[PDB]
């Protein structure tokens, strides 16, 4: 009544293989087994029963295998079309699902494209203003956002959000959003967005002037 | 072969949520098809919960008999039913198809699913801002503009640019809670430099549970 | 209640061909033993729309050496000549099988439940030529609903018609037709698939391990899969290549699928789909014929082993069981002598853990020791070679008999 998957968000190169691994604590009839692929946004997608039968639609190129304790999973040559998560699933007893397996293609690195959007106006009307940093098309998933005004770094307001991968392009996407009260933003003038990233030399810093059109 | 979900996506603590399955290209009433019931709690793992079977025997997740049901309206709707909510009830419902009847089995087919809320609050609506394309968004002969939406509390916000005409560049991203207790976002596109304004770009958000629907320009 | 229990799992495989069988190896069947009068209880557990209800059936003495399959004597809660939905047989080496057909209903329920039916688990108790209850319990990891219908006969009759009738024995098949091919003296992506029809049963099986495209000349096995409840002992296949008109290239096939029962009945034919460069696409099919015969192997496969010492005071280190628990919980062990002669006396030679040597069967005696292995002793032993049989089970072992011959002492 139990599943146990590989690590989580194994990231791999395109036209490389791929082994998942969903052991479990009591041996299903090893008949009865079936893996699942969902990805964020969608709905999850039947792939495979007994660890090797192929549903429809399906090609040659994947593959389970395991029996009992143990069922494994591969993808071969794969593709960016593929990069999502995947579960497994027993049958032949009370149903119940595996933690879950995440995949990221790890493109060749590249640096996240900085943008900053001031607040607007219909905003201010409100009494507060929330000041947003951007980086828009990147791989690599370790990048921070620390959010300088006058040059006085702040701390903890700042929230922060991303995008999954896109399948086609491999591209991440962040957004670091600043709120704070009317009243706190006029106390400033120069509001900036620090980046540190693996795809940048030196952490990047890009600001603007409250009011500066 | 298709299936839908439909309910209410907010439900108060300990009180009572009810799911309705509405599905197409099959009959229950004949023989060997099964429909039922999985969640996934984002992040978490999935969570099988109830399964009904042409014979109309009913079989549900062990630990969880206790507070469920399911059953069978129309030719073409099955009813979920849970109680006694708690907010870690809070998840993604889905309803699936079976074409075997071999007792426990795989699901053949997938519902889009549907979100549940679980908190006690208010349907409290978004408020919709735009993210101004200034002069200090231009890079690489190109900038980006995007809408903020802020202060709703029912999870569920759609966003489309230009009325469903832009898809590519779109990014959609993931919703925070905000210290208020109320969730926020911004959804964010990039064009050519040379497109300034040549074109009135727009942010078209719906937000279903509050009713409230928003189209929005931008500079 | 029990004083050996087996578990066991059963394992579906595709749809149901019309009838559940399982198979028992376990139980023991003594040779020589032509006077081993074993005696059976069989229980079955239904769950219909989650109401638990039992079936019990009797099934009386067995004449192992006589009778291979037997109906039962009588059934509870079954249905209208319910008696006749059972079947169990026998299969040699100590094994035996049990059929049910599925397409009827076994018990008595109210309109709307029939639909809902289905089994749990199976019980079948097995009182020994000693009187030794045995037991076994098999468990539907996955149960299945049953689904009442009569369904036709159907004949693929524009197929071709060879006239190697498929002789059907111990449920195991085991048949090889020839083959006229258009050439394909290699790869033409091969595949093949069987089908048996007779008496409301469908009996469908696919190739295991893909399909043919990797032939070598000569001998080519390959691995099968029969829609039913397969067998401990795997269905198989294998080809031959070809011998030493209209180009018509010669080719042997051999098959072997044992889920099949005599439920199928004497009428029934076997369909074979087969293809070249092409779910099959060329056929033969062979009438089906069920063997009467009687399992020539009923005798529990036997440890042979010979023996000599002085005089009529002989003995014999008797080891433990294969796979043995060591502190074993409960143990017995019995013996007799071979073809014996009346049932009330010759096995009356038990022993146990804690029951020395009861009343009855002299001429033997042991005990165990801190050797743990049981010394046996014998005397009375005449003047010529004499053979002594004997078995052992500890809880959670797998049964072990020994065929000893004690040879007297040579010249
Ligand atoms: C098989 O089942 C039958 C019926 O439950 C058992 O037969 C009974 O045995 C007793 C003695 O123990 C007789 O007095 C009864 O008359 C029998 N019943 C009938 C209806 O005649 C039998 O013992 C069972 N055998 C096993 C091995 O369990
Ligand atoms: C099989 O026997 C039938 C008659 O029963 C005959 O017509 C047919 O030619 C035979 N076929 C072969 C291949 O021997």
């Amino acid at each position: 009544i139990v599943l146990t998957q590989s690590p989580g968000t194994l990231s791999l190169s395109p036209g490389e293989r791929a082994t998942l691994s969903c052991r479990a604590s009591q041996s299903v009839s090893s008949s009865y087994l079936a893996w699942y692929l969902q990805k964020p946004g969608q709905a999850p997608r039947l792939l495979i029963y007994g660890a090797s039968s192929r549903a429809t639609g399906i090609p040659d190129r994947f593959s389970g295998s395991g029996s009992g304790t143990d069922f494994t999973l591969t993808i071969n040559r794969l593709e960016p079309e593929d990069f999502a998560v995947y579960y497994c699933q027993q049958y032949g007893s009370s149903h119940t699902f595996g933690q879950g397996t995440k995949l990221e293609i790890k493109r060749t690195v590249a640096a996240p494209s900085v943008f900053i959007f001031p607040p607007s106006d219909e905003q201010l009307k409100s009494g507060t203003a929330s000041v947003v940093c951007l980086l828009n098309n990147f791989y690599p998933r370790e990048a921070k956002v620390q959010w300088k005004v006058d040059n006085a770094l702040q701390s903890g307001n700042s929230q922060e959000s991303v995008t999954e991968q896109d399948s086609k392009d491999s591209t991440y996407s962040l957004s670091s959003t600043l709120t704070l009260s009317k009243a706190d933003y006029e106390k400033h003038k120069v509001y900036a967005c620090e980046v540190t990233h693996q795809g940048l030399s030196s952490p990047v810093t890009k600001s603007f002037n409250r009011g500066e059109c | 072969i298709t299936l839908k979900e439909s309910g209410p996506t907010l439900v108060k603590p300990t009180q009572t949520l009810t799911l309705t399955c509405t599905f197409s290209g099959f009959s229950l009433n004949t023989s060997r098809v099964g429909v039922g019931w999985i969640r996934q709690p984002p992040g978490k793992a999935l969570e099988w919960l109830a399964l009904i079977y042409w014979n109309d025997d009913k079989r549900y997740s062990p630990s969880l008999k206790s507070r469920l049901t399911i059953t069978k309206d129309t030719s073409n709707q099955v009813v979920l039913t849970m109680t006694n909510m708690d907010p870690v009830d809070t998840a993604t419902y889905y309803c699936a198809h079976r074409y075997s009847s071999r007792w426990y089995w795989y699901f053949d087919l997938w519902g889009r699913g549907t979100l549940v809320t679980v908190s006690s609050a208010s349907t409290k609506g978004p408020s919709v801002f735009p993210l101004a394309p200034s002069s200090k968004s231009t890079s690489g002969g190109t900038a980006a503009l995007g809408c903020l939406v802020k202060d709703y509390f029912p999870e569920p916000v759609t966003v489309s640019w230009n009325s469903g005409a832009l898809t590519s560049g779109v990014h959609t991203f993931p919703a925070v809670l905000q210290s208020s207790g109320l969730y926020s976002l911004s959804s964010v596109v990039t064009v050519p430099s040379s497109s300034l304004g040549t074109q009135t770009y727009i942010c078209n958000v719906n937000h279903k549970p509050s009713n409230t629907k928003v189209d929005k320009k931008v500079e | 209640v029990c004083q050996y229990t087996i578990q066991s799992l059963i394992h579906l495989t595709g749809e149901d061909p019309g009838f559940f069988n399982v198979e028992i190896p376990e139980f023991p069947f003594y040779p020589t033993c032509n006077v081993c009068t074993a005696d059976v209880n069989v229980t079955i557990n239904f769950d219909v729309g989650g109401k638990k209800h039992q079936l019990d059936l009797d099934f009386g003495q067995l004449t192992p050496h006589t009778k291979a399959v037997y109906q039962p004597r009588g059934a509870f809660g079954g249905s209208e000549n319910a008696t006749n939905l059972f079947l169990l047989e026998l299969l040699g080496a100590g094994e035996l099988a049990l059929t049910m057909r599925s397409k009827k209903l076994p018990i008595n329920v109210t309109t709307g439940e029939e639909q809902q039916v289905s089994l749990e688990s199976v019980d079948v108790y097995f009182q020994d030529v000693f009187g030794t209850m045995w037991c076994h319990h098999a468990e539907m990891q996955n149960p299945v609903y049953l689904i009442p219908e009569t369904v036709p006969y159907i004949k693929w009759d524009n197929c071709n018609s060879t006239n190697i009738t498929a002789v059907v024995r111990a449920q195991g098949l085991d048949v090889t037709l020839p083959l006229s091919l258009p050439t394909s003296a290699q790869d033409s992506n091969f595949s093949v698939k069987t089908q048996m029809l007779g008496n409301e049963i469908d009996i469908e099986c696919i190739m295991e391990d893909g399909e043919i495209s990797q032939v070598l000349p000569g001998d080519n096995k390959f691995n099968i899969t029969c829609s039913g409840y397969e067998s401990h002992v795997p269905s198989g296949g294998i080809l031959t290549s070809t011998s030493p008109p209209g180009t018509g290239y010669a080719y042997s096939l051999r098959l072997t699928p044992r889920p099949v029962s005599r439920f199928l009945g004497n009428n029934s034919i076997l369909y074979v789909f087969y293809s070249g460069n092409g779910g099959g696409d060329y056929c033969i099919q062979s009438n089906i014929v069920f063997s009467d015969e009687i399992p020539a192997s009923q005798d529990m496969p036997t440890n042979t082993t010979d023996i000599t010492y002085v005089g009529d005071n002989a003995t014999y280190s008797v080891p433990m069981v294969t796979s043995e628990d060591a502190n074993s919980p409960n143990v017995t062990v019995t013996a007799f002598w071979a073809w014996p002669n009346n049932t009330e006396t010759d096995f009356k030679c038990k022993w146990t853990l804690t029951s020395g040597t009861p009343s009855g069967c002299e001429n033997i005696s042991g005990a165990f020791a801190s050797n743990r292995t049981f010394d046996i002793t014998v005397s009375g032993l005449g003047t010529a070679p004499k053979t002594l049989i004997i078995t052992r089970t500890a809880t959670n072992a797998t049964t072990t008999t020994h065929k000893v011959i004690f040879s007297k002492a040579p010249e």
